[PDB]
RNA sequence: UGGAGAGUUCGAUCCUGGCUCAGGAUGAACGCUGGCGGCAUGCUUAACACAUGCAAGUCGGACGGGAAGUGGUGUUUCCAGUGGCGGACGGGUGAGUAACGCGUAAGAACCUGCCCUUGGGAGGGGAACAACAGCUGGAAACGGCUGCUAAUACCCCGUAGGCUGAGAAGCAAAAGGAGGAAUCCGCCCGAGGAGGGGCUCGCGUCUGAUUAGCUAGUUGGUGAGGUAAUAGCUUACCAAGGCGAUGAUCAGUAGCUGGUCCGAGAGGAUGAUCAGCCACACUGGGACUGAGACACGGCCCAGACUCCUACGGGAGGCAGCAGUGGGGAAUUUUCCGCAAUGGGCGAAAGCCUGACGGAGCAAUGCCGCGUGGAGGCAGAAGGCCCACGGGUCGUGAACUUCUUUUCCCGGAGAAGAAGCAAUGACGGUAUCCGGGGAAUAAGCAUCGGCUAACUCUGUGCCAGCAGCCGCGGUAAGACAGAGGAUGCAAGCGUUAUCCGGAAUGAUUGGGCGUAAAGCGUCUGUAGGUGGCUUUUUAAGUCCGCCGUCAAAUCCCAGGGCUCAACCCUGGACAG
């Protein structure tokens, strides 16, 4: 342990802090607008097409995010919501989409996972 | 009223004298003793008391805004380097 | 509906009584 | 000026009332200076202190409607 | 839910051990197997299976149970013991004990349908904890059931627990004290149960 | 009565070590779903800009009156106006401020409406003035002249403990009004009490020193000026100091605390709701009135906006309640009532009071209940697996008897009202009795390992999964569907955020030969530590006691709403 009397005079302290998704003061999500959405490959071990969009945020801000699931429907003017995690196969990419929300419609005959995905109940 | 010795530090004020009180106190967190340090701007109207006397602070009227202590008694004389 | 007299809530009367005891 | 009467912590239906030394330019249900003693309405729990009464109400504090009723329902305030 | 709906011999197999949930039913468990040797359960299984096996039992839900292990945690005396103590004085269950009812199951309907007493006094809350020198009794318009008569026709002759004193003829039962560890005969060990939410 | 971890860097092992997950919590949002009740809570993003209504008025037992309404034949009552008191209470916001703002402990140079204890006095006069009336300038706002008039409007005179002064002496106050064979209230001065509000001092109060210098009334001293009051608060002069590494100044950020969340504790992160304190309220500045605010709903000036105009000139500002636009992931009825508690006024009645008491919207959270109970086959259809000899979903269902809370319908009906022609918003209230009938009420996530739970198809590094290690290139329990199973529950799951796990900053709890780590080596100031004896001091320390540590949280024991949540007594604790 650092001496008792060296404690008074540096006194140890943490640091301002680093976030992992900047997602600005504290907001679970956020809303903006998709500007390109485009097809990137992954990083070593995976080999696929995955699809990725561009979201131009409320703050101005213009990073990346995952699109999950088969199939969607994301122009260039449309309005979507990201969610906030890490994919960590394709570099650069630190968002998510919340899909069956706003412009995000939900994925198409998915009986499994509702409550995320954004699908409804079927009859 | 409270009452705190120390040193006097500084002499060249017209009847005003510089005393440096020295605390020892132990930590709440911690164990050991840390000691602070604060000057008090003393009053001194027979300008008696000189550089190096340790006189005792008693709590008066204030007699300025940075002064309201006045030094009452004398426990030792001179205790300061030499010339 | 609207009253068939006039009035108006004098700001300005708790002023003069205000410069009066001045 | 001081006063006596009673303040609320009780909410909804269940209105307990408080104790009793506060000033006239507070609160409602705020800041009270020094405890006496409360009484609940839909039981038989009437406290009300004695020797904190009369002894405050010598300086200066007055007795409205509240405090009164309940003080002579006890065995204080009365000829003797 | 409020109690679990649905399949209530499913959890009196599968666990080794035979619960209460309806009168009695068969040793084997689940599927075409688990009448031979099990696979070997981790040291997490044997925490997590026999809770289920007390929060079954009693038919109570998880959140009404984590407030009867943690105001037990807090309060003086042997920890391990004290947990069966709050939950063995429930009114769905001081029921079952009682013989007016044949399962725990089918004693919380009886105590929500307004059929019994305590002290005089109308109770329809089950979560309700039964103090010492208690009586609970019928209802003098409840009496004329036939639910009620054929439950409590079986039990003059059967012997009730040692801490219950039941008087077959005017359908009273008292309770005269706390129950202890030696009182208690259920295939449960209570010391696993509280290493679970201390993790 | 309090302290469980595991996965992953290797061929592998044991260390070191970073990352990740299991937990709890959050005034949360989103996705799926959705039966109620009790209690609590609800722009945390623009202190952004705001339609409308309301949020402070009350007294004629202070007056000149009487424009309404009700009697009588002039009294209740009362529109305006003078005057008294309150608009500096309450409500809201936290922008600003790390600062004598706040918290803790002390101090002296104070003021202080209404209330209260004590003593004395309350005599005798004067000149006006709104309202109103006759004219009159303007679109409006706002007013401009002349005349009349009352009072607890104002101003003298007389008297005077107090004040000034060493003393002698000098000098300043007033209101009257009501019921009654003289009571009640109020008025003026002084000396106290109480309560509130200023002022002084010390400690603790964020981060960065790749901000180390900062500071002229700046520090202090005499004299006048000034404040309720000490004082550089102020002016002139004299001295020239004052602050700083126990870190000033500067820059970024921020309301403080009681407490809240996590944690075994320590500690860490915060301080939404409730409560104390401080500050602000269109922005900047200033003063007036008053005991007190240099004052959200007050005034004046300037500025940016919005609105009106006969453009000459004027009116406003919700960080009060409810609402609109806008922003935002997101946060509600432009409701009812004075009944209850409280505030303002009044000798009362009573009036005012979106403070508040309630209701409404929202599963936002906590708590309780419910959506069925027993009985029922040799395990029926129909699905999934199948070695097709079966098994499983399954007592699950159907079929049978039974009970029916809550929801629905009908009839009763406690208490919160003390006051006291018997006074309630909430209320078709709580709760109770009865009547139909299970009749109206469940889903969500997950199933390779940590993680509690399995196979068969399809696809086939294709499409996709993913917290980490990683899965998919034909039979992958880690993709997609199905059967089944597990967990939880009207909640579930995801995300965000703090704490825990991290004895990975370790004060309690760690290390530096090789894993990150002794500065290349000495001298040495401040600082830290310091042999032995006796006496003394006793400051630290320790014991006991007296204050304060607000209340409410938390904890222990005990009560009341049918339980619980919640509410509550005393104690404990506040280190």
């Amino acid at each position: 342990m650092p001496t008792i009397k060296q404690l008074i005079r540096n006194t140890r302290q943490p640091i301002r802090n680093v976030t992992k998704s900047p997602a600005l003061r504290g907001c679970p999500q956020r809303r903006g607008t998709c500007t390109r959405v485009y097809t990137i490959t992954p990083k070593k071990p995976n080999s696929a097409l995955r699809k990725v969009a561009r979201v131009r945020l409320t703050s101005g801000f213009e990073i990346t995010a995952y699109i999950p699931g088969i199939g969607h429907n994301l122009q260039e003017h449309s309005v979507v919501l990201v969610r906030g995690g890490r994919v960590k196969d394709l570099p650069g990419v630190r968002y998510h989409i919340v899909r069956g929300t706003l412009d995000a419609v939900g994925v198409k005959d998915r009986q499994q996972g509702r409550s995320k995905y954004g699908v409804k109940k079927p009859k | 009223m409270k009452t705190m010795q120390g040193r006097v530090v500084c002499a060249t004020s017209d009847k005003t004298v510089a005393v440096e009180v020295v605390r020892l106190a132990p930590h709440p967190k911690y164990k050991r003793r840390v000691r602070m340090k604060k000057k008090y701007q003393a009053h001194d109207p027979d300008n008696q008391f000189k550089v190096g006397d340790v006189v005792r602070l008693e709590k008066s009227r204030p007699i300025s805004k940075t002064k309201s202590f006045v030094a009452l008694p004398v426990i030792a004389r001179a205790a300061r380097k030499a010339e | 509906a609207a009253a068939p007299t006039k009035k108006a809530d004098s700001a300005a009367k708790r002023a003069r009584q205000a410069e009066k005891r001045r | 000026m001081v006063k006596l009467r009673l303040k609320r912590c009780g909410r909804k239906q269940r209105a307990v009332y408080r104790i009793v030394a506060i000033d006239v330019r507070s609160r409602r249900e705020g800041r009270d200076l020094q405890k006496v003693g409360f009484y609940d309405p839909i039981k038989s729990q009437t406290y009300l202190n004695v020797p904190a009464i009369l002894d405050f109400l010598e300086k200066g504090a007055q007795p409205t409607e509240t405090v009164y009723d309940i003080l002579k329902r006890a065995e204080v305030f009365k000829e003797f | 839910m409020s109690r679990y709906r649905g399949p209530r011999f499913k959890k009196i197999r599968r666990l080794g051990a035979l619960p209460g949930l309806t009168n009695k039913r068969p040793r084997a468990g689940s599927d075409l197997r688990n009448q031979s040797r099990s696979g070997k359960r981790s040291q997490y299984r044997i925490r997590l299976e026999e809770k289920q096996k007390l929060r079954f039992h009693y038919g109570i839900t998880e959140r009404q149970l984590l407030k009867y292990v943690r105001i037990a945690r807090k309060a003086k005396g042997s920890t391990g013991q004290v947990l069966l103590q709050l939950l063995e004085m429930r009114l769905d269950n001081i029921l079952f004990r009682l013989g007016m009812a044949p399962t725990i199951p089918g004693a919380r309907q009886l105590v929500n349908h307004r059929h019994i007493l305590v002290n005089g006094r109308i109770v329809d809350i089950p979560s309700y904890r039964c103090k010492p020198q208690d009586t609970i009794m019928a209802r003098d318009e409840q009496k004329s059931i036939a639910l009620i008569q054929n439950s409590l026709d079986l039990s003059p002759r059967e012997e009730l627990p040692k801490h219950l004193t039941l008087n077959p003829f005017p359908y009273k039962g008292l309770v005269n004290q706390i129950i202890d560890s030696k009182w208690v005969g259920l295939k449960i060990n209570e010391l696993l149960v509280v290493e679970y939410y201390s993790r």
